[PDB]
């Protein structure tokens, strides 16, 4: 919608962001091409933009960035050799050609696993050429997550750069740098899983359920706004999500900019925490708004019992506009409880809808739904207590031993799941507790909700491949709102037959003394799951003693001169003593 | 203390056999156990085989199934049987005496040399 599309986007983004967004885009489309080849492609597109910035009437400056990036994909000589069918996409005319490329993006490309180099090597290269160090970082991540939103990844690179600038100028760099890198890698993987789950849930459960989720979250974010303003923001927010899932980078960035412009031009009627966000730049504004803290809940709100319990003309409004009346109930309840999780608010709204659906059809509706608010209390106290109990357990045991507590609990919950899946789930949940128990209780539940939603979905899609547990399949075949309580409601499997003993499962060698602290813990936790599977009726006292004996067994044999004999003699004694202690 | 001396090492060809002996000049108590280490050219010291209790044998992965270790408790001599020798086995072979509870070194040997050469 401009005279020169490439010259305008270059001015809005600047040279810094333009180069990075083009680098991320090429790596996501052409995942198998080397790094230096993408660099030469970025500098060609970047230098062409500078011609249009100096004269918008120059050659090819009138063309949109889609067709300029499109035929630039068709300029590579190996197009058909590396990506067979893709070269035939180029015979199609835009827009029919850009959608042809989105098909070819490989979600799981055959590339080597990223091995983190030593701190000395990474920073001797970070100071050698700082811009090249960040470009390779973007190149290797973008071609392994082709659907990762590019400006989102661009913000990780800035945080990735701020760590190397700070950490590697301080003595004992690893104590500063490595925890910052592992923290990001976890948040980056969580961001990738969240972006994918937002799209998958939008298409699986329908646009109505997606809108209901946004109503609860935006009402928590913007409690001073009106239902008409919140309901409109939900429609536009869903419009942006529907467009952003299509895969187009520029279309998704433009819609995010439009919504950011509307919210910034109506601050006095939305929320008061946006004066700082609305002076940010084009890519920083939408990201800033999506992370804005909740505005102050208004003062002296009326009780929800008036418009939803203590009113004769209530069932009529439910039949007047069901989704609008329920939407008002979601809006009024969410704005007053920013400490509740969105899924929790959806349970209450679903419970309220289920009550009215049966109450109005009865003889006396008012006396039927008179105690509908009593049904909400057992649904609110359950997640409140669950978080409080586990945060006290985490504060007592620390992250590692807290994972071991979740390990035994879930392996006794469903022992049919494969061992690496239970370890991955229990470790990520321990990370969630380590991430959210730091916050006050008014922020613990919203903090844990987004992380727990993907963690249980990873378990579901992993267990979907090889179904072994009928209980896990049942809890996974539930609503996203009912999926979490389904797992927590499960008790220990009484009919689980213990698996036979395997010596190689509990046998350990001198190689365990060379891995890092993380992989070494993972090996103990893997044996902990297998120990529970073999003796599921074992008590917590009997398992804590074996785990404590395991720590001394690994600690002794790693400090010994003859580590080979130590792991063989002590392990042969440790297993025989543990097997005799349990029975 | 007690001295250790290795005997039986030399020049052998690939696929051949060789027997290494290691006699101690003193009584090896029921505590201490004896084993074998090797040091390849340009490589650090490496575990080979060890024996304790008189029947418990523990070998390294590279030599498992090819080397066999045994001890004559009354003769104060540990035996290392080598079969299906490979050129990678060319190293200085030491026999050592170690404590059981701590698994630490106590007595080191002088070290006999074994060189495995291709048939050519
Ligand atoms: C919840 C309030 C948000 C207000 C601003 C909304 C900005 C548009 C959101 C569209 C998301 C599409 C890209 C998702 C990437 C991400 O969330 O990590
Ligand atoms: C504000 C974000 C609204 C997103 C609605 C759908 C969320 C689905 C989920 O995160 O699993």
């Amino acid at each position: 919608a401009h005279k020169s599309e490439v010259a305008h986007r270059f001015k809005d983004l600047g040279e810094e962001n333009f180069k990075a967004l083009v680098l991320i885009a090429f790596a996501q489309y052409l995942q198998q091409c080397p790094f230096e080849d993408h660099v030469k492609l970025v500098n060609e597109v970047t230098e062409f933009a500078k011609t249009c910035v100096a004269d918008e009437s120059a050659e090819n400056c009138d063309k949109s960035l889609h067709t300029l990036f499109g035929d630039k994909l068709c300029t590579v000589a190996t197009l058909r050799e590396t990506y067979g069918e893709m070269a035939d996409c180029c015979a199609k005319q835009e827009p029919e050609r850009n959608e042809c490329f989105l098909q070819h993006k490989d979600d799981n490309p055959n590339l080597p696993r990223l091995v983190r180099p030593e701190v000395d090597v990474m920073c001797t290269a970070f100071h050698d050429n700082e811009e090249t160090f960040l470009k390779k970082y973007l190149y290797e991540i973008a071609r392994r997550h082709p659907y990762f939103y590019a400006p989102e990844l661009l913000f990780f690179a800035k945080r990735y750069k701020a760590a190397f600038t700070e950490c590697c100028q301080a003595a004992d760099k690893a104590a500063c740098l490595l925890p910052k890198l592992d923290e990001l890698r976890d948040e980056g993987k969580a961001s990738s899983a969240k972006q994918r789950l937002k799209c998958a849930s939008l298409q699986k459960f329908g646009e109505r359920a997606f809108k209901a989720w946004a109503v609860a979250r935006l009402s928590q974010r913007f409690p001073k706004a009106e239902f008409a303003e919140v309901s409109k923001l939900v429609t536009d927010l869903t419009k942006v999500h529907t467009e952003c899932c299509h895969g187009d980078l520029l279309e998704c960035a433009d819609d995010r900019a439009d919504l950011a412009k509307y919210i910034c031009e109506n601050q006095d009627s939305i929320s008061s925490k946006l004066k700082e966000c609305c002076e940010k730049p084009l890519l920083e504004k939408s990201h800033c708004i999506a992370e804005v803290e909740n505005d102050e809940m208004p003062a002296d709100l009326p009780s929800l019992a008036a418009d939803f319990v203590e009113s004769k003309d209530v069932c009529k409004n439910y039949a007047e506009a069901k989704d609008v009346f329920l939407g008002m109930f979601l809006y009024e309840y969410a704005r007053r409880h920013p400490d509740y999780s969105v899924v929790l608010l959806l349970r209450l709204a679903k419970t309220y809808e289920t009550t009215l659906e049966k109450c109005c059809a009865a003889a006396d509706p008012h006396e039927c739904y008179a105690k509908v608010f009593d049904e909400f209390k057992p649904l609110v106290e359950e997640p409140q207590n669950l978080i409080k109990q586990n945060c006290e357990l985490f504060e007592q045991l620390g992250e590692y031993k807290f994972q071991n507590a979740l390990l035994v609990r879930y392996t006794k919950k469903v022992p049919q799941v494969s061992t690496p899946t239970l370890v991955e789930v229990s470790r990520n949940l321990g990370k969630v507790g380590s991430k959210c128990c730091k916050h006050p209780e008014a922020k613990r539940m919203p903090c844990a909700e987004d992380y727990l939603s993907v963690v249980l979905n990873q378990l579901c899609v992993l267990h979907e491949k090889t179904p072994v547990s009928d209980r896990v399949t049942k809890c996974c075949t539930e609503s996203l709102v009912n999926r979490r309580p389904c797992f927590s409601a499960l008790e220990v499997d009484e009919t689980y037959v213990p698996k036979e003993f395997n010596a190689e499962t509990f046998t350990f060698h001198a190689d365990i003394c060379t891995l890092s602290e993380k992989e070494r813990q993972i090996k103990k936790q893997t044996a902990l799951v297998e120990l529970v599977k073999h003796k599921p009726k074992a008590t917590k006292e009997q398992l804590k003693a074996v785990m404590d004996d395991f720590a001394a067994f690994v600690e002794k044999c790693c400090k010994a001169d003859d580590k080979e004999t130590c792991f063989a003699e002590e392990g042969k004694k440790l297993v025989a003593a543990s097997q005799a202690a349990l029975g | 203390q007690v001295q250790l001396q290795e005997s039986g090492g030399g020049l052998v060809q690939a696929g051949g056999s060789l027997r290494l002996s290691c006699a101690a000049s003193g009584y090896i108590s029921d505590a201490y156990y004896m084993g074998w280490y090797r040091q390849a050219p340009g490589k650090e010291r490496e575990f080979v085989a060890t024996i304790t209790h008189g029947t418990n044998t523990y070998y390294a992965d590279s030599v498992k199934g090819r080397f066999t270790i045994s001890r004559d408790n009354a003769k104060n001599t540990v035996y290392l049987q080598m079969n299906s020798l490979k050129p990678e086995d060319t190293a200085v072979y030491y026999c050592a005496v170690l404590e059981t509870r701590s698994y630490s070194f106590r007595y080191w040997g002088q070290g006999t040399q074994v060189t495995v050469s291709s048939l050519e």
